[PDB]
RNA sequence: UGUUCUUCGAACAGUGGUAGGAGAGCGUUCUAAGGGCUGUGAAGCCAGACCGGAAGGACUGGUGGAGCGCUUAGAAGUGAG
RNA sequence: AAUGACUUAUCCUUGGGAGUCAGACUGCGAGUGAUAAGAUCCGUAGUCGAAAGGGAAACAGCCCAGACCGCCAGCUAAGGU
RNA sequence: GUGACCGAUAGUGAACCAGUACCGUGAGGGAAAGGUGAAAAGCACCCCGGAAGGGGAGUGAAAGAGAUCCUGAAACCGUGUGCCUACAAGUAGUCAGAGCCCGUUAACGGGUGAUGGCGUGCCUUUUGUAGAAUGAACCGGCGAGUUACGAUCUCGUGCAAGGUUAAGCAGAAGAUGCGGAGCCGCAGCGAAAGCGAGUCUGAAUAGGGCGCAUGAGUACGUGGUCGUAGACCCGAAACCAG
RNA sequence: AGGAACGAGGUAGAUGAAGAGGUCUGGAAAGGCCCGCCAUAGGAGGUAACAGCCCUGUAGUCAAAACUUCGUUCUCUCCU
């Protein structure tokens, strides 16, 4: 590219907005916030979460918990996901991450139903739905709980 | 410094699939005698945030 | 960087100081007064621009009246016998030129006076 | 690319087709832009520093009473419109550097190339042959190349005979072949790169 | 400025405005690219009856005695009643 | 509120950004007040706010009429000769 | 050794006999103030004057360069000149306009203007201000929407159901190359166990809520906005510690 | 828990290329035009006006009587 004239990307760059600089341009003496309320004060305006002394909206409604302390995270194979190998033998999660189909693993692998195959797998993971496993034993293919 | 959570909206509020945050109701845990069973059934039941709460809650809960 | 901005103000105040010459006292010598001297008389000249398109009408019209009643006809009636001997469009400063080029206006004049009876 | 080869003595017969993935490719005009404004930001220091209203040397009583006087009111001595200073904002220390994603920065460098390609403003020569370390000689050289103006010397292996001349001419630029970048190539519009040095940046980009 | 036709473009309609929202621009300092003015006189200052829709910009004459401007970009200690 | 027309070009959803929580007068319809207030509080339409121009001698709100700019062009509104 | 850091109201308070002068009993507070010329070659000599200070004559490229000394603006003070002013009630202008005096970036020319018409400054705050409501004696300089880290939206670019690496190691403290540790999305529902193109409530193969069905995010860059930051500048009375 | 020598630094320095090129305007060329060189040296500051080849200089080749800062060897010391 040429150095002399450095042409930018149209719309990928905007001038920023002068504030407070002349009243012909706009956004002049009041700068944009109004006439002599606390929202035209230096340093705000109110918190988020307040409703000028109202009871706010979370503070009306009641906690719902819990959080567990061991909950393990199944997710996520598609049955659509499958498809990519070609034709594809010994299914593995060990496998599975290194393809990049999974990023990351979260204790476990569990494939699930959504969608078709159509080819004959070699499926190893730690579990499996009621419809995927039906899904790979109507094609032929194993499925087996690590 | 990284945002902070609002902790109070964290544990009333729940987010759902996009997503119109998932609450519960109100007037659920106190003084049952005094309203009837039609308030109650639909009381227990789960409830939507509302768009003008919406607009004002929603950064509050950036970080889920 | 810095900015320290200091010759375009002075050329900003100098264009005011220059566009207000010829003002009285401190309002051609002082900025703070040229300034708005120079609104006021932006704002005085476009009223005034449209006011010199209806003074320069009436003293024609006061002319064609002076006229006019040298020759025996008001000024409502010599127009009411223009726009009835046919339709003529010959405006008044035209007319008011007629007097300093007489007698053509007693001849129009008289063209309002053959078919306003 | 049909790219003629140059043997620095004749020069020369024969040719050398680069590959059309890198040198071959169209040009992205906003790729090689925002890689140009990413590598002169982080080039420039940041090293600017005014001091804030709480940092100037002085005393944080007020120099007169706040009724009384007919004076404006004025608590600090030296508040932002007094004479002592005077900046709320400033300029303040701070880094201008950002990472583009790696895709775009081999977009980039492969495009700048293939735009150099297009306009025949490259030059191969292999090896590089220098038997003394004069910088006459390398002024020989690029005067036996009709290079007039700026220029790029790509070197793979880094010789110590080519990179201690050619840094006295102010036009040109000794740089390795894994040390190329946007802004040399941007820079100079002519580059004199080896055999070797196409050999690795083709296997490494 | 908006709509239609789109046969250089034409037709029709619109164009007071505070708070506010949106868009297009003019200037200041520094930096990157080339290119170019300068003691046969730069910046600055002073005057003029010049040009542009505006912020603004040029050209002459005097003072001055050494730096400045143009371009496409990019950053801001970015324009004062 | 419905389906048959003629005019117009507005109307909903989502998302980004606001300002406004002191209003005033006039005409009509009510309350309080003494069917007093350039009083107070309401509903309704206009004007001002945020609207220049012409008329009410001056006089935000009344009457007539909405200023992109230029013309030393014409015809009219309120009101007048 | 380097600055898309400052250039004398800036930058350290302090570019200069500066923590000095000065103020306060004391703790303490705390200024202003750079520039002849390349070289003093810093005006020999004559005249006025007591001197200071001038006019000649010299040095000098420049003496209007002559000791706060480069350039030198405006407020302010003066001297001349062209045109109007001693019957006139004026936000001082504007439009029309004769006379008189000059010639320009030659352009329906410039300056002054007897006289007529219209016309109660600017800003702030207000329902409403010419306001007898506020602010400004005048001029010059300085003087208020910035920056760091996150979040959201629009636009642009790259790759696309896969995008991106942080720290760190090499490497002009630069680009980049290695680094997939981690982050977001790729379908969710449920308080949770759990189940899954469904899940929860519910005896329910009923109804209903949420979601695919009917399908795009990710990483950077600009811009708008929001949080944590003095956060848009200036301003209290006060509180606490030594 | 004590010392002696070799190598590299600091506290201080030396050496270190190339133009009076010619003409023009200038008070003075470091400026314009026409010309040649050096470069491991075109970092900078001055020189009567914008130096690379005018000076101090810079890159490299080096030095250390006396103080130290490290690294290596030896002496020495300790050890089932």
């Amino acid at each position: 590219m040429k150095l002399h004239e450095l042409k930018p990307s149209e719309g990928s760059r905007k001038t920023r907005n002068r504030v407070g600089r002349g009243i012909g341009s706009g956004n002049g003496k009041t700068a944009g916030k109004g006439h002599k309320g606390q929202n035209a004060r230096s340093g705000g305006g109110v918190r988020p979460g307040f409703e000028g002394g109202q009871m706010p909206l979370f503070q009306r409604l009641p906690k719902r918990g819990f959080t567990n302390i061991n909950r393990k995270e199944y997710a996520v194979v598609n049955l659509d996901k499958l498809n990519g190998f070609a034709e594809g033998t010994e299914v593995t999660p060990e496998l599975l991450l290194e393809t990049g189909v999974i990023s990351k693993l979260n204790a476990g692998v569990k494939i699930l139903g959504n969608g078709k195959l159509e080819k004959k797998l070699t499926v190893k993971a730690n579990k499996f739905s009621a419809s995927a496993k039906e899904a790979v034993e109507a094609a032929g293919g194993t499925a087996e709980v690590i | 410094p990284k945002m902070k959570t609002h902790r109070g909206s964290a544990k009333r509020f729940k987010k759902t699939g996009s997503g119109k945050l998932k609450r519960s109701h109100a007037y659920t845990s106190h003084l049952f005698a005094n309203k009837s069973q039609k308030q109650k059934r639909k009381l227990r039941k789960s409830a939507v945030v509302s768009a003008g709460d919406f607009k004002r809650i929603k950064q509050m809960l950036a970080n889920i | 960087p810095r900015v320290k901005g200091g010759t375009v103000t002075r050329k900003r105040r100098k264009k005011v100081l220059k566009l207000a010459k010829g003002y009285f006292g401190s309002k051609h010598t002082l900025y703070k007064v040229a300034n708005q001297q120079v609104m006021k008389s932006g704002n005085y000249a476009f009223r005034d621009r449209r006011q010199k398109k209806r003074d320069f009408r009436k003293l024609w019209i006061t002319r064609i009246n002076a006229a006019a009643r040298m020759n025996g006809l008001s000024y409502s009636r010599l127009m009411h016998g223009l726009k009835l001997s046919g339709i003529e469009v010959n405006r008044k400063m035209l007319a008011d030129l007629a007097v300093n080029d007489l007698t053509a206006f007693n001849q129009l004049a008289d063209a309002a006076k053959a078919q306003l009876n | 690319p049909k790219v003629a080869l140059y043997n620095q003595n004749g020069s020369t017969a024969g040719d050398i087709e680069l590959n059309a993935s890198v040198f071959g490719i169209e040009p992205n005009e906003s790729v090689v832009f925002d890689a140009i404004l990413m590598q002169r930001a982080s080039l420039r220091q940041g090293t600017h520093k005014v001091k804030n209203r709480s940092e100037v040397r002085g005393g944080g009583r007020k120099p007169w009473r706040q009724k009384g006087t007919g004076r404006a009111r004025q608590g600090s001595i030296r508040s932002p419109q007094w004479r002592g200073g005077g900046v709320v904002f400033g300029p303040t220390p701070r880094s201008y550097s950002y990472k583009l994603p790696k895709k775009v920065r081999r977009l980039a460098i492969k495009s700048v190339l293939s735009s150099k390609v297009i306009d025949n403003n490259i030059i191969v020569l292999e090896d590089l042959t220098l038997d003394t370390a004069k910088t006459k000689e390398m002024a020989a050289i690029l005067k036996g190349l009709s290079v007039e103006k700026k220029a790029l010397i790509v070197t793979a292996d880094a010789n110590e005979a080519v990179a201690l001349s050619a840094r006295n001419i102010p036009g040109v630029t000794v740089v390795e072949a894994n040390g190329i970048n946007v802004l040399d190539v941007v820079n100079h519009e002519k580059l004199l790169i080896t055999k070797a040095a196409v050999e690795k940046v083709e296997e490494v980009l």
